[PDB]
């Protein structure tokens, strides 16, 4: 009786894998977009630079 | 102050300098070579983007 009862108790917390990959994913797109945006930056940044050295 | 005849002479001769430099005066191939050196030197450090305007991404999702 109580392995099914600490079996049930786990089915309740089951969720947290999935909790997990929600986290990663939308963090991962997160990360993708701030690097998209420091790229742009320092690509521009580098650019003018480029014209000032000059 | 008026007195300093070299000083009023450097001064001379830079207004003479200013009105001539219509084209760098007394350059030689010298210029141009180095001019080009130090300009490639640069082109390399920095890239061979495009170098009018902004280049394009197409960045790609995960």
């Amino acid at each position: 009786i109580d392995m099914e009862k600490s079996q049930q108790a786990l089915v309740q917390k089951r969720h947290y894998l999935f909790d997990v990959q929600r986290n990663n994913i939308a963090m991962a797109l997160e990360v993708t977009y701030r690097e998209r945006l420091h790229r742009v930056y320092r690509e521009v940044k580098n650019r003018l630079d480029y014209h000032i050295s000059v | 102050d008026p007195v300093q005849k070299l000083f009023v002479d450097k001064i001379r001769e830079y207004r003479t300098k200013r009105q001539t430099s219509g084209g760098p005066v007394d350059a030689g191939p010298e210029y141009q070579q180095d001019l080009d050196r130090e300009l490639f030197k640069l082109k390399q450090m920095y890239g061979k983007a495009d170098m009018n305007t902004f280049p394009n991404f197409t960045f790609e999702d995960p």
